[PDB]
């Protein structure tokens, strides 16, 4: 009977509503972010769209700014909504500072906005996690989640979305120093990272791939499928 | 029609119910009888004899006002703890 | 239960009054609309065809928002054309703003966008209509445009929406050929779909209205077909179904 | 409009078994009871045939079949159902009739509505300028009367009125003209029994019309 | 059950009518004869 | 004492296959079970004191006998029973009676005529519970259950290991769950392990499903209860299964009805057998639903249940191993590869991955086909299955 | 375009394929199955024990010495002299009759209201017999003081004080009370959360009561005939009266105590009704303290709340720490246990959890390492188990920090 | 009298004087439970059954199949399918399957429908349910139909005021004797419901309910059939065309195909001939297949 309110605590000191939009970002495409020491990535499972729709509407990966970039889970819709104001926070923090945003800005103030629609009635959570990373602390990689709670926290690795919890483990298992220390290398991380929940063919991984001082560079299929097959490779001289 | 027993009928209710037992003259049975609302005279006996194993609790030889108030707490099943907030 | 009001997440975390909405919405009419390489239309099924209901205005499911914009609606008459005159607002100050015309996905995802902020605010019910644009634009052309009461949009080739949209949707996929249908194909796949899509027999021309959009010579004209285009593509079906027979 | 009349007469002029129920008498406390007596009456007819069943005021078990999310709401459901089993289930009944009269025919279920369930639905509407006119002389063939009233003049009126009302007309017509010590009834009692019964209105608040 | 009351009034009680014994209910389209 | 009373069962037969081994191995079965039957034939007719003694105590007791309850001793040899009527007589005790076993409330058997106890009714059951005791142990055993290793090694250390290496919980100091609960979507597997359970214990087994634990007169249904109860602590090691308990354990409310309240008083009659005053002895609970949320929260606590075993709805590794084991027996073709129909979206259960395997030998069967195929396979899967969803929302 | 089969194809199917072994082996299982339902049924006896005496026990020829002369009675009361002395007695539900006396017993013996033998034939009074005492209320006394005391409760100190000033304090020590004025309450009402304890305090109180303990049956006192159950509160009352400072513990008195209401329950009621008005009311109750418990005492009748037959309502609320620290320790006493263990961490990782759960974990526990081969619990072994018993029945605790 | 044949739970008869077991007679069954056996077959037949052919044979892989030929099933090695479902619009054909199957069977056909399990009493309707399958399994092999299956096989509803829960005890009951501790042996059950989706998951199982047969509205060839089969005992004129007949009903019934040919017979009645014409027919059509639609075009134009 505590669960129909937002801003009503349970009596075990528990806001209801606020894990139940929680709830609503473990039923979203798994999103896979590791960021390397010159190299921050961003792995995404397609649902494999209709045979007579176009995909460029369906776009989950996007870029706030130039150099920092966002996937999520849950809801489209509120997603579409988050990522609007969060280019327009960058937009309006570069005219205000004129130094571009940093990545840990944007998150605070998406965390923020989130903690500002779980604050009061009439005001429906954010059912929406963003993976957010970027190379704009001028020199310093840097990879960001929040929940739609409205925290954020730094990841070395993380995994939002249905199987995060796979995903997850698979990172803590493999993510070293060594794994990381060339771009070929993360991008394969993340290939492996995708490859477990998401069991398809070509065109069900989308990686974003966004290099320091550089633009997005969304990868073609060409590219995803020269990975897998390198991971192929690999995992055959294994046996 | 038997109704619930208003102010004055709470407090002499208590004032029966204590009559047998050694109570302090300084207890102030109006005020048992404001803090007693939707007692009956069964809840206000227990009132009493509550108030006495209270006092029989700390050995004291006389009740007091404060333990007919614990009493009354305990009537109910209510405890009371200094909350962190109420001061 | 978990339905009192749209800001409610349910445990599973469901927003329990968008999916109703979503639900309701194939009680509207049957609306579809086919993309092809010179062109892209709307088909409509008119419920209404009492012989008391005049038909005056001729778009009463599908709207002319722009110069180059066109969208076909399902759901609530109300909240249908709340939507389409805030379109046609949102194109004007586009319009005013940019002095060109809106490239069809920003008008449609500042549609999405209003609806979500009706679905997320309290106090305001979902907008319980699903309307489908079409337009061209010097970006990407001719695009079939898809909108959900959530305000989840999609660009498609092929869809429909309203009544029996699942079976309607199935065999466009079926024989919908990309790349390789014009205008015409595209109306007498229209006309087939929408014969058994509804369950009235002959496909009465008066119960169906469709509307084409062209670009001719950088104009982009909208057309609605009147009667007698309609009729001819009735007829021309039932010749086709007739040679098909033929084979039995 | 006369549908229990003619489920009366057609007891009256059978030579089958009778059986008269009311769809009401069906909802009743102790789940299970319902359909309980739904199948005893079904039985009962069965036993003695040829039958027919009369369930007047079926619209009260008959509505649309929908989700039911409580018990008691789930039971005139099962009621329903006990009917609709008993009516045209596996045991063919054969020699009884049913007889049901509402008054919407359009909220019942489309299973009892079913033609291997309710082949003939017969509408009873309100009587029109012949009916009315049959059912005024009928009514006042008993009556005493007198040469000067013409119920023609009544019957042309407008007035939408059932056979319950041409009924109670008459009836009141009767008691105004017993009240003043009267043996005949003539064109003024009758007229004022006829407005009275007319005002049908009652309060109506004015603003609903 | 007030279709029950309905029918209960409108059953054979008037139809036979046993020695002129009439109804003298007290208490607080029901209202036509 | 009255040890536990066992159900019977015959040695287990591994071949499976119907090969020359098998044959040998049920005709040794066969060759015991026709020695026993030519002994105890031969026993009785080959066989040519006590009789006296016999013959004195069935003259004395006469026929019929019949059956009353012991209300009051009130000497050595004289007491008050009551009749089946409910009437009292005040009646003589015979020599030829335990006066140790004589107590109140016992069964008695008294004369018919003189109506003097003459020996003491000592099962007396009530018919209603004797039925629920297992005589025949169903023939499914743990082999016969894909996957589910975990609930299966709780409900072996809670009703199996205890019986079998008491010596663990003995020295370890603690005292072995005596309750479990097996809750999850319907044919996952729930009463396959309780059959399993039965057939592999060497416990007494009652098997109850709680609709048969309510009656239709006031007290029978708690009396009931407690005869069950009562029957399993006769038999020492004893594992009573109650399947359904949504039937009775659902949530205490406040009820207007006479049946609601009564169902009410069934279920709290249960748990006050499972945890109250005094202690249970040597009886294991096991309980069965599919759904547990509605349950009442005394029945489903610790100390009555002590472990709440999940049955989710089969993986992938699981949903292999109940598809090897439901097709072991089918002659299975060459190009099946079971993977395809393993894969499913999220929701194949055990159940219907046996219904898929009688679906496809029906498709075989319709083509004249002893040796099920791939397509036998997909179209018993495309058939079998009924379905019930969020829209395209999520991303 | 399905065919259907066949009596050929039929035929073909059970014979083209495997048929060397398949008839034998089927034809063995069948003749198995015979041969055992013939073994049962050759044996088929499972002789039914009957209270039949050792043969050197009884070896009685003159039992049918007794069987012929002494002859039944039928108990009856009588219950109304009539002064030749006439008797009038009930010969229970079977009639009422006017009987004298045999010449075997005396006037004097036999006295109004008392329940004697009559023979079958003419009815008349053969011998007085004792007051009747009833079998199912006389097996609801305890006699066998269960083996759990006061030191086994842990967490209720407060609790326990309250339930001892009630049920001990008064018996053992009633001049701490006479003395004051005081009269200490009859009636206890445990209630709370299930797997609290009170079932546990009630075991505790009947270990030392050093008095006559009842423990009421809820499904005798549930009777199928009407107006039995009211009856049996009765006796219940009449017995617990007959002896001196009886205790009578009510367990889930939710069973029988249920709100009136307006046929439901009706009997229930009545008995409810019955053990009211016994609790309170006219005729006092005397020196019975009455001991009620129930984990949901929102349902019970507000006239049996009422504090005058419910006097003193310990409600036993979910442990605190150091509560559930001690019943820790009390549930790993007999366990075989590590020396380092921190139980208050483990109390502390149970926020809010009855003992019964804790109890609970410290088992769960003990299996952990069992299943291991390890005869010692550690400490990870009770984190194991707390996490299996409490957190078993992340993202959500990301928010908390 | 032979001691081995007095089982538990036996009618055994006692001589006046000596109570003396000397017949050991017919079991017990409740008088409610023992009027649920067929013992008049119903006349319909599988060939008054049109447009439903693939339902038939499916039904009979599940109804005839395994107890006919057993052996069949365990030489596949599969296990012998127990329950079908029935379900589909109303007058599809569903009852008139399983009146079908009660004639053509050799086997005891047992009917229990509606909510002659719904009994007024606690635990009546378990006992009702249990005592029914101890008496399909003493009249082995047996088939139970259980029609209108949605009065007692409902979703099972929380606890509560508004609850069903002893209705649910029932349907409990028979989700046990269906698929429970005991197998059952030789015993098939057919259901019958309009509303699948009312059903409870656990009744829907497979184990419990293995096939679900669903009766879709005749197309057009199977209305013909139906029509064919209808007016078979008709005197129908040489002018008669029954697939315009079958043509002039989209989306119909068999129940209204065959009320079609009820009233084009009583068109003929009212006058007074024995002969039907094809505007019998089509007026028939007419009279049966009136629908009823909103009648206020303002709730019809809130949905554009
Ligand atoms: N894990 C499994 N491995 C093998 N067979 C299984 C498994 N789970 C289920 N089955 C099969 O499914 C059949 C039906 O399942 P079962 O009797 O266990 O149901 P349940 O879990 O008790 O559910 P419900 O009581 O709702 O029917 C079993 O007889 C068994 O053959
Ligand atoms: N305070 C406690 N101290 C020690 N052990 C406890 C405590 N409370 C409960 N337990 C343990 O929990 C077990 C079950 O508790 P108990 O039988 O007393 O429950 P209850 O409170 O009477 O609940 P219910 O409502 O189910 O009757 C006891 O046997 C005991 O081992
Ligand atoms: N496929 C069919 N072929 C022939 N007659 C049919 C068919 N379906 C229905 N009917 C006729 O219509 C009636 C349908 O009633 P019934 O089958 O009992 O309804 P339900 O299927 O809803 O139980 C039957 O009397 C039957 O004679
Ligand atoms: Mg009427
Ligand atoms: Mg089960
Ligand atoms: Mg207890
Ligand atoms: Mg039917």
């Amino acid at each position: 009977s505590y669960d129909r309110a937002i801003t009503v605590f349970s009596p075990d000191g528990h806001l209801f509503q606020v894990e139940y939009a929680q709830e609503a970002v473990k039923k979203g495409s798994t999103a896979v972010g590791v960021r390397g020491r010159d190299i921050v990535v961003l792995g995404v499972e397609k649902k494999s769209v209709a045979k007579l729709q176009d995909e460029r509407t369906v776009r989950k990966i996007c870029a706030l700014d130039d150099n920092v970039c966002m996937a999520f889970a849950g809801l489209t819709a509120d997603a579409r909504i988050v990522i609007n104001r969060a280019r327009v926070e960058c937009q309006s923090h570069r005219l205000t500072v004129e130094d571009p945003v940093t990545v840990e800005y944007i998150t605070r103030y998406i965390a923020s906005l989130k903690q500002r629609y779980t604050q009061s009635n009439g005001r429906r959570p954010f059912g929406i996690s963003a993976l957010i990373v970027g190379f704009d602390f001028d020199g310093t990689p840097r990879l960001y989640q929040t929940d739609p709670s409205g925290t954020y926290h730094a990841w070395k690795a993380n995994a939002i979305g249905r199987g995060a919890k796979s995903v997850r483990e698979f990172l803590e298992k493999n993510y070293t120093d060594e794994a990381i220390e060339t771009d070929d290398l993360t991008i394969k991380l993340v290939i492996k990272a995708l490859l477990e929940v998401v069991q398809s063919g070509g065109k069900n991984i989308e990686l974003a791939v966004m290099r320091r001082d550089q633009s997005l560079k969304i990868l073609n299929p060409e590219e995803i499928e020269k990975y897998v097959v390198e991971i192929e490779k690999e995992k055959e001289e294994n046996e | 029609e038997f109704p619930m027993p208003n102010e004055e009928a709470r407090a002499r209710i208590m004032q029966i119910h204590s009559r047998k037992m050694n109570v302090s003259p300084d207890v102030n049975y109006e005020e048992l009888a404001r803090c007693t609302d939707d007692f009956n005279g069964a809840q206000c006996k227990a009132v009493c004899v509550e108030a006495g194993m209270i006092a029989l609790r700390r050995g004291a030889t006389e009740l007091t006002h404060e333990d007919y108030m614990e009493g009354i707490l305990e009537v109910q099943a209510k405890k009371k703890a200094n909350l962190q907030y109420y001061a | 239960r978990y339905d009192s009001r749209t800001t409610i997440f349910s445990p599973e975390g469901r927003l329990y009054q968008v999916e109703y909405a979503m639900e309701a919405i194939g009680h509207a009419g049957t609306c579809l609309g086919i993309l092809a390489n010179d062109g892209v239309l709307l088909a409509a099924e008119r419920r209404n065809i009492h012989k008391l209901l005049d038909e005056v205005f001729f778009s009463e499911k599908i709207y002319k928002l722009n110069e180059d914009m066109a969208c076909s609606v399902a759901g609530i008459t109300s909240d249908a054309n709340v939507l389409t005159n805030e379109l046609r607002l949102i194109a004007q100050r586009y319009l005013l703003q940019y002095q060109e015309p809106i490239p069809c996905e920003q008008l449609v995802t500042a549609l999405c966008d209003i609806k979500q902020a009706y679905t997320q605010f309290g106090g305001k019910r979902p907008f319980g209509v699903s309307l489908l644009y079409i337009g061209w634009d010097k970006h990407y052309g001719f695009q079939l445009y898809q909108s959900d009461p959530s305000g989840n949009y999609g660009g498609w080739k092929a869809t429909c929406i309203g009544n029996n949209s699942a079976a309607a949707v199935s065999m466009l996929k079926q024989d919908y050929k990309e790349g390789e249908m014009t205008l015409k194909s595209a109306l007498a796949l229209a006309i087939k779909v929408l014969n058994k899509t509804m369950d009235v027999s002959k496909l009465s021309a008066e119960k169906v209205e469709i509307a084409t959009l062209t670009r001719e010579n950088g104009k982009t004209v909208i057309r609605v077909l009147k009667q007698k285009e309609v009729e001819q593509l009735i007829k021309k079906h039932e010749e086709e179904e007739a040679k098909a027979e033929r084979e039995k | 409009c006369g549908k229990t009349m003619l489920a009366k007469a057609v007891a009256h002029h059978t030579t089958a078994a009778f059986i008269r129920v009311v769809g009401s008498e069906f909802v009743q406390k102790y789940l299970g009871e319902g359909p309980r007596m739904v199948r005893d009456v079904f039985r009962l007819a069965k036993e003695n045939a040829p039958a027919i069943i009369f369930i007047d005021e079926i619209d009260a078990i008959a509505t649309k079949r929908f989700d039911a999310q409580t018990g008691a709401d789930r039971e005139v459901q099962r009621i329903l159902l006990e009917l609709l089993n008993q009516m045209d289930g596996f045991d063919q009944n054969v020699n009884v009739k049913v007889i049901m009269a509402t008054n919407r025919a359009d909220t019942l279920d489309p299973a009892l509505l079913r033609p291997g369930r309710l082949d003939r639905k017969i509408e009873f509407p309100l009587p029109d300028r012949r009916q009315k006119r049959l059912i005024f002389s009928t009514i006042t063939s008993k009556m005493n009367l007198s040469e000067e009233v013409d119920l023609e003049d009544y019957v042309a009126r407008p007035d939408k009125i059932s056979g319950a009302d041409i009924n109670s007309i008459c009836q009141e017509s009767g008691m105004l003209a017993v009240r003043e010590n009267r043996y005949i009834v003539l064109a003024k009692d009758f007229e004022k029994a006829y407005k009275t019964v007319i005002k049908k209105d009652e309060q109506e608040h004015e603003f609903y019309k | 059950i007030q279709r029950t009351l309905m029918e209960l009034l409108n059953q054979m009680d008037g139809f036979d009518t046993l020695h002129r014994v009439k109804m003298i209910m007290a208490t607080n389209a029901l209202l036509r004869p | 004492t009255k040890g536990p009373d066992a159900a019977s069962k015959l040695p287990l037969v591994t071949p499976h296959t119907q090969c020359r081994l098998k044959l040998l191995k049920l005709e040794r079965i066969k060759d015991y079970l026709l020695m026993e039957e030519e002994f105890i034939r031969n026993q009785e007719q080959m066989k040519p004191k006590q009789e006296e003694e016999r013959s004195k105590v069935d003259d004395l007791r006469g026929t019929p006998m019949s059956v009353g309850t012991l209300e009051e001793i009130i000497d050595d040899n004289h007491a008050i029973v009551s009749t089946s009527v409910g009437s009292e007589h005040y009646v003589s005790i015979l020599s030829f009676v335990d006066k140790d076993l004589l107590e109140p409330g016992c069964s008695v058997l008294l004369n018919h005529k003189v109506h003097a106890v003459i020996g003491v009714l000592m099962d007396d059951t009530d018919p209603l519970v004797t039925v629920m005791k297992v005589e025949k142990a169903p023939q499914e055993t743990y082999a016969d259950i894909g996957g589910l290793d975990n609930q299966i090694q709780e409900i072996k250390e809670s009703v199996e290991l205890p019986l079998t290496h008491p010596e663990y919980y003995e020295e370890m100091g603690i005292k072995p769950p005596k309750g479990v609960i097996l809750y999850g979507p319907p044919g996952t597997g729930k009463t396959l392990l309780a059959k399993a359970v039965a057939n592999q214990t060497s416990a007494t087994f009652l098997r109850v499903v709680g609709s048969e634990l309510i009656q239709k007169y006031l007290g029978d249904g708690p009396k009931l209860v407690r005869e069950l109860f009562r029957v399993a602590e006769e038999h020492a090691p004893s594992i009573v299964f109650i399947d359904e308990i949504d039937a009775i354990g659902t949530k205490r409310y406040d009820s207007n009805s006479g049946g609601e309240r009564e169902i009410q008083r069934t279920m709290l009659e249960l748990l006050n057998q499972l945890d109250g005053f005094d202690s249970r002895g040597d009886v294991k609970v096991i309980m069965a639903t599919n759904r547990i949320e509605t349950l009442d929260p005394a029945l489903i606590r610790p100390g009555r249940i002590d472990r709440k075993i999940e049955f989710p709805l089969p993986d992938e590794k699981t949903k292999k191993r109940i598809f090897q084991i439901h097709t072991s027996r089918m002659t299975l073709a060459d190009d099946v590869t079971l993977d395809d129909l393993i894969m499913a979206k999220d929701d194949l259960s055990g159940a219907d991955i046996k219904a898929i395997c009688t679906e496809a030998g029906l498709m075989a069967l319709r083509e004249r086909r002893m040796k099920v195929t791939n397509e036998d396979f997909k179209k018993s899967k495309e058939n079998v299955l009924y379905k019930k969803t969020p829209e395209g929302l999520y991303l | 375009p399905i065919r259907a089969l066949d009596e050929g194809d039929i035929a073909l199917l059970k014979t083209y394929g495997q048929s060397t072994y398949s008839r034998q082996i089927k034809q063995v299982e069948d003749d198995i199955q015979q041969l055992l339902k013939k073994i049962n049924e050759l044996t088929g006896i499972k002789e039914s024990d009957t209270g039949l005496a050792p043969p050197a026990l009884w070896d009685l020829a003159a039992d049918k010495q007794t069987l012929q002369s002494e002859q039944p009675l039928q108990v009856a009361r009588c219950t109304k002299i009539i002064n030749d002395p006439k008797y009038i007695i009930n010969v229970k539900q079977f009639a009422k009759f006017v009987v004298d006396l045999s010449d075997q017993v005396a006037p004097t013996d036999i006295e109004e209201g008392m329940r004697v033998g009559v023979d079958r034939n003419k009815y008349q009074i053969h011998i007085p017999l004792p007051p009747k005492i009833d079998p199912t209320v006389t097996m609801m006394q305890v006699e066998e003081k269960p083996d759990v005391t006061y030191s086994d409760v842990g967490g209720c100190k407060e609790q326990i004080e309250k339930l001892r000033e009630v049920v001990e304090t008064p018996l053992l020590h009633p001049e701490r009370f006479v003395n004051l004025g005081i009269e200490p309450p009859k009636g206890v009402l445990l209630f709370g959360p299930p797997g609290t304890g009170k079932t546990l305090c009630a075991r505790a109180v009947a270990n030392r009561t050093d008095a006559c303990f009842i423990r009421v049956i809820g499904s005798e006192l549930v009777q199928k005939y009407v107006g039995e159950g009211a009856r049996m509160v009765r006796e219940l009352f009449e017995m617990a009266r007959t002896k001196k400072a009886c205790l009578i513990f009510f367990d889930e008195i939710d069973a029988i105590g249920g709100a009136r209401f307006d046929g439901g329950d009706n009997e229930v009621q009545r008995t409810m009704l019955e053990l009211i008005n016994q609790l309170d009311g006219f005729d006092p109750r005397g020196n019975i303290k009455v001991l009620m418990a129930t984990n949901r005492p929102d349902t019970l009748d507000p006239a049996l709340m009422r504090p005058g037959r419910l006097d003193r309502k310990i409600e036993f609320s979910l442990p605190d720490l150091e509560g559930r620290t001690h019943i820790f320790k009390i549930h790993a006493r007999s366990m075989s246990v590590e020396r380092d263990i921190r139980f208050e961490l483990l109390a502390r990782l149970c926020p809010n959890s009855t003992g019964a759960e804790i109890r609970s974990v410290c088992t769960e526990a003990g299996m952990f390492a069992i299943r291991a081969r390890r005869k010692i619990a550690t400490e990870k072994d009770f984190l194991e188990a707390v996490n299996k018993v409490i957190k078993s029945y992340t993202p959500r605790y990301m928010t908390y920090n | 009298i032979d001691i081995n044949d007095v089982t538990p739970n036996c009618r055994v008869a006692l001589r006046n004087d000596s109570y003396t077991l000397h017949k050991i007679l017919p079991n017990k069954v409740d008088p409610l439970v023992s009027l649920m056996m067929v013992e008049k077959v119903p006349d319909s037949t599988y060939e008054m059954i049109g447009g439903l052919d693939k339902q038939i044979k499916e039904i009979k892989e599940v109804i005839e199949l395994p107890v006919k030929h057993p052996e069949l099933f365990e030489a596949l090695g599969i296990a012998q399918p127990k329950g079908v479902l029935l379900y589909g619009p109303p007058g599809t054909g569903k009852t008139l399957l399983a009146r079908a199957v009660a004639h053509h069977t050799d086997c005891t056909f047992i009917r229990v429908s509606g909510s002659e399990l719904v009994q007024k009493f606690i635990g009546e309707g378990a006992r009702m349910v249990r005592e029914l399958f101890v008496m399909a399994r003493e009249h082995a092999p047996s088939i139970i139909f259980m029609d209108e299956i949605d009065s007692i096989g409902s979703s099972r509803l929380e606890g509560g005021s508004g609850g069903d829960s002893e209705v649910q005890r029932t349907m409990l009951e028979l989700l046990n004797q269906l698929d429970g501790f005991e197998a059952t042996k030789n015993i098939k059950v057919i259901m019958a419901t309009n509303r699948i989706d009312i059903l409870d998951s656990a009744l829907l199982r497979p184990g419990r309910i293995d096939r679900k047969i669903e009766f879709p509205p005749p197309n057009e060839e199977a209305r013909l059939d139906i029509l064919k089969i209808h007016s078979r005992k008709m005197n129908l004129t040489r002018g008669i065309n029954l697939r315009k007949i079958a043509e002039l009903m989209p989306g119909a019934s068999g129940a209204e195909v065959k009320g079609v040919c009820t009233e084009a017979g009583m068109y003929a009645l009212r006058e007074r001939r024995v002969h039907v014409t094809q505007e019998d027919f089509e007026m028939a059509v007419a009279k049966v297949m009136q629908k009823d639609s909103e009648k206020n075009m303002s709730i019809k134009k809130l949905w554009k």
